[PDB]
């Protein structure tokens, strides 16, 4: 790895983000391609024709996650989840998920957890010393958004195979 | 090397006068169409995209003469032209303050059901408005002086006539040049070559060349509509709020947020009424067609545009796509807020709690909830269960109705030159498209076209108090369009002109051929 | 079936008049002031079961609105126009407080603007 | 009289024509046989009309006081949604359509023994 003071450290860091971003994206595709991995990460599942929760409830969450630009915005998503949880009829909309409301709470509030789900080995993808710690602190919110977007797309397109018969 | 009598460095600030979208390969997990970014990840205008914007405009200015275009922009195949004499650099975009990119929602509305067509739900990342980027232009002159066509180009930039990026008809792409500077280096001579190396060049007074020339603005018609909302008007924001479920869409307009009616929205309502008129006359149903087929009907394909779609006709291969001659610009309110004042509203949690200060702040009436709520009014709505009365479980929702937001005029731009090209030069073929457009404006003025969210549900009715038709270099028989209309029924246009249009309109109705087929 | 709030026919003169007065306990012309929460011990019963209103739209006030209709058949249109041309003393019920007599309205068409 | 009653929702199997279930006319064009246009309506109040503005509701001891909802000219803003829901429920009744808002109602209700 480059010495931290090295003059090409700035340029190298542009190469790193690119390699990390595209790695996160490709892994999010793979993880979203299986229904067991979608249920593990968000609790989202198919029950015959039915989606747990309905796609409208996933769209509501996904519309709030668009506001997760940084970890200073995780209060926005935790605001949404507490409001959802505080309304009994909306909470019940998420029963028969595999604990999906708390899985969302965790992913938004445990910074390591997106990386645990992605489980990318970033060593082939970093060259700056302290590259992994800084890029994880930098790309966290984008990784969360990227994984949930992929999961919800793979969910809906597996739902279409069960629903459109 | 290549001989250069004088090298010119032409530079200034280009400002986004509307939002902007140059696309990369596409899609960033937050937008289906993602902005182009340089290797540093900064939003930028590719010099390719600006070169073709300026070459394209110049191609229309110079009546598509290949000779003078290739004299300035080079040619791969002529044996004496090769490389371009205009260098266009990649220019990074400085979004004002550090405003983030906006995401703009899009939907196709099924023409039979009047509702979002399946699959036709999309989003585009757009550069705000007010954002600046460099005009990175260099010109190597072999002739003496500076070309007239290049002076005309710089005039069009300062006029704001060139459009850049995607969605040019659907709201986006307007740029304006400010602070144009011309630096000249006589690379043909010792003193000018050393000036290139050391002295940063001779400053030319642009105003002197700007005086030597008249700006040859191409034929266009511009329609500006003055509307006040009769019933609240608002496009829905991208997602449900906390204290208010349904909030108006806002955009960054400089350092402030304003309420926006996307031009994509004004164009889809105008297109929908335009198509409904055409289908009504031909008695042509839209229920069996899919949404891409529903859109594709005569006159609107030229005015509003059609999707690119290469089709083998018979051996010959033809693009059915054409850009819209009709372009609509996003509309903005008289009413602006600081980016945090609106966040105070979006992040309010109790309608009678912290929302009240947020709306009092954002409306500019911090001490008059009454005056504040004559501008932005929260409205509660219930669905009432039909056996019990009361309210249906869960079916309680709230709208922030912009009951008293004041809006700017809607600005439509008809590229008469683009239409005339579709009609292969025949100015007589313009009259049905003009007649349609005036019929669409008659309906708009008569409240027949509601705009935005909730049109059937207490919102979206507009009052049109003035339409100003203001075309430039119009063909002589279309010149009676140059009128400020205030009667909704077009009776401010000369009756002999409305009868002439009606005659050509009726001639087309009698045989509604594809008017750009020849 | 569909729950409806029949018009409160025959409410006497001054029934809605001076509504702050607790006339709930006298049969003025045979009706009690049924829309108003009675006082208890001479004090207002502004409990959290009832609401209160700072005012209301007066009777005999008039609103104009427009209906824009698309592709109505003659049955679908005739059903609508029947509601908008009901004979005299037919009244629609609107807004809130309908069990208490509020929101009885007369709808009729303005033909010159149709 | 109880202040509510019901309008029988007769079952609609075998109902035909414009009162039946039908494919919608649609929005793509004005059908030669089907009417479109503007209807102008006069609405006049017979009893007072409550138009509570819940955005400006004020609370003491959990009791809510509502002002009248007013527009940008200070006249009462009667919402078109409130008109539409009155009109729709009246329309559904006299046309005998499907009931547009039926909540779940899928649990058995409960009662008490004598």
């Amino acid at each position: 790895p480059l010495p931290t003071n090295h003059p090409t450290q700035d340029y190298a860091r542009l190469i790193e983000k690119a390699a990390w971003r595209e790695a996160i994206q490709n892994k999010a595709l793979a993880l979203a391609s299986s229904r067991a991995k979608r249920e593990e990460i968000l609790g989202i599942k198919i029950m015959g024709k039915d989606s747990q929760p309905t796609m409208t409830q996933l769209g509501g969450f996904r519309s709030v996650l668009k506001r997760l630009h940084s970890r200073n915005n995780r209060d926005i998503v935790t605001g949404y989840l507490t409001a959802l949880e505080q309304v009994s009829n909306r909470k019940e909309k998420w029963s028969n998920t595999s604990q999906g409301l708390t899985k969302i709470r965790n992913l938004v509030t445990q910074e390591n957890l997106i990386w645990n789900h992605l489980d990318i080995d970033f060593s082939p993808l970093t060259i700056t010393q302290n590259g992994v710690n800084q890029l994880k602190s930098e790309l966290w919110a984008e990784a969360v958004r990227t994984l949930v977007d992929a999961i919800i797309r793979g969910h809906k397109r597996d739902l279409e195979k069960a629903q459109e018969n | 090397a290549r001989k250069v009598t004088t090298r010119w460095k032409i530079t200034g600030t280009l400002i986004a006068e509307t939002p902007l979208h140059i696309g990369g390969v596409g899609g960033d997990a937050d937008t289906d169409l993602a902005l182009a970014v340089n290797g540093a990840g900064e939003y930028y205008v590719p010099g390719t995209s600006l070169a073709g914007a300026l070459r394209g405009w110049m191609t229309q200015l110079l009546n598509n003469d290949e000779s003078q275009i290739k004299d300035l922009w080079g040619d791969h195949l002529d044996a004496k032209r090769g490389a371009s004499f205009v260098i266009v650099d990649d220019a990074v975009i400085h979004i004002p303050n550090n405003a983030d990119v906006e995401i703009r929602e899009g939907v196709g509305i099924d023409r039979h059901f009047g509702t979002a067509a399946n699959g036709f739900k999309y989003s585009r990342a757009v550069i705000p408005k007010g954002s600046k980027f460099k005009l990175p232009l260099t010109f190597d002159s072999q002739d003496d002086g500076l070309p007239n066509a290049l002076i005309q180009l710089l005039c069009a930039l300062e006029a704001g006539d060139i459009r850049l990026g995607a969605a040019k008809t659907r709201g986006l792409g307007r740029i304006k040049l400010d602070d144009l500077k011309l630096k000249s280096f006589a690379l043909d001579k010792p003193e000018g070559i050393f000036s290139a190396l050391l002295d940063q060049g001779k400053k030319l007074d642009w105003n002197q060349l700007k005086a030597n020339v008249t700006y040859q603005s191409p034929p266009y018609l511009g329609i500006s509509i003055t509307w006040n909302p009769k019933d609240p008007v608002m496009v829905k924001a991208e997602g449900d709020g906390l204290a208010i479920d349904i909030l108006p869409l806002v955009s960054q307009v400089g350092s402030d947020v304003r309420f926006v009616i996307p031009g994509s929205s004004i164009k889809g309502i105008l297109r929908t009424q335009a198509e409904r008129i055409i289908r009504t006359i031909c008695q042509s149903n839209g229920s069996e067609k899919n949404f891409l087929e529903q859109l594709r009907i005569n006159l609107v394909n030229e005015l509003f545009g059609s999707a690119s779609l290469s089709q083998k006709q018979n051996g010959k291969d033809i693009d059915l796509g054409k850009i819209g001659a009709l372009a609509v610009n996003d509309c903005f309110s008289s009413l602006s807020m600081t980016p945090d004042q609106w966040k105070a509203v979006e992040n309010a949690t109790e309608m009678t709690g912290n929302l009240q200060p947020a709306l009092k702040q954002a409306t500019g009436y911090p001490n008059n909830i009454s005056q504040a709520y004559k501008v932005l009014q929260p409205a509660m709505h219930v669905a009432v269960d039909r056996w019990t009365g009361g309210a249906a479980e869960g079916m309680l929702y709230s709208v922030l109705e912009p009951i008293g937001v004041t809006w700017e005029p809607i600005q439509v731009h008809l590229d008469i030159a683009r239409l005339k090209n579709y009609y292969h030069g025949k100015e007589e073929k313009l009259k049905p498209a003009i007649a349609l457009l005036l019929l669409v404006l008659r309906d708009l003025a008569n409240k027949k076209i509601p705009v935005g969210y909730g049109t059937n549900r207490g919102m979206g009715t507009i009052t049109v108090s003035q339409i100003t038709l203001n075309g430039k270099a119009l063909p002589t028989e279309l010149e009676p369009l140059n009128k400020t209309m205030t009667c909704p029924n077009l009776t401010d246009l000369d009756e002999a002109f409305r009868q002439d249009l009606s005659t050509a309109w009726k001639e087309w109705i009698a045989d509604p051929i594809d008017l750009c087929q020849q | 079936g569909r729950k409806v709030y029949p018009h409160h026919k025959g409410l006497p003169n001054g029934y809605w008049s001076n509504p702050t007065e607790d006339r709930s306990q006298q049969a003025i012309q045979g009706h009690y002031q049924e829309y108003r929460r009675p006082k208890k011990d001479g004090l207002e019963q502004r409990d959290d079961q009832n609401r209160s209103v700072k005012g209301w739209v007066k009777p005999l006030t008039e609103f104009t609105f427009e209906i824009d209709v698309t592709n109505l058949s003659e049955v679908e249109l005739g059903a609508l126009l029947w509601l908008l041309t009901l004979p005299d003393l037919h009244f629609h019920r609107l807004g809130g407080g309908k069990p208490l007599g509020f929101g009885s309205v007369r709808l009729d068409i303005d033909p010159d603007k149709t | 009289h109880n202040p509510y009653n019901f309008v029988p929702a007769l079952p609609r199997d075998g109902i035909t024509g414009d009162l039946g279930d039908c494919a919608p006319a649609g929005h793509s064009y004005y059908h030669g046989d089907k009417y479109s246009g503007r209807i102008a309506v006069k609405l006049t109040t017979v009893t007072p009309l409550l138009i509570p503005d819940a955005s400006k509701e004020e609370i003491n001891n959990n009791h809510k006081t509502y002002p009248v909802r007013i527009g940008k000219d200070g006249k009462p803003y009667l919402p078109p949604t409130s008109i539409k829901g009155m009109l729709r429920s009246a329309y559904e009744a006299v046309t005998n359509s499907r009931l547009a808002v039926f909540e779940d109602h899928d649990s058995r209700l409960a009662y008490r023994m004598p």
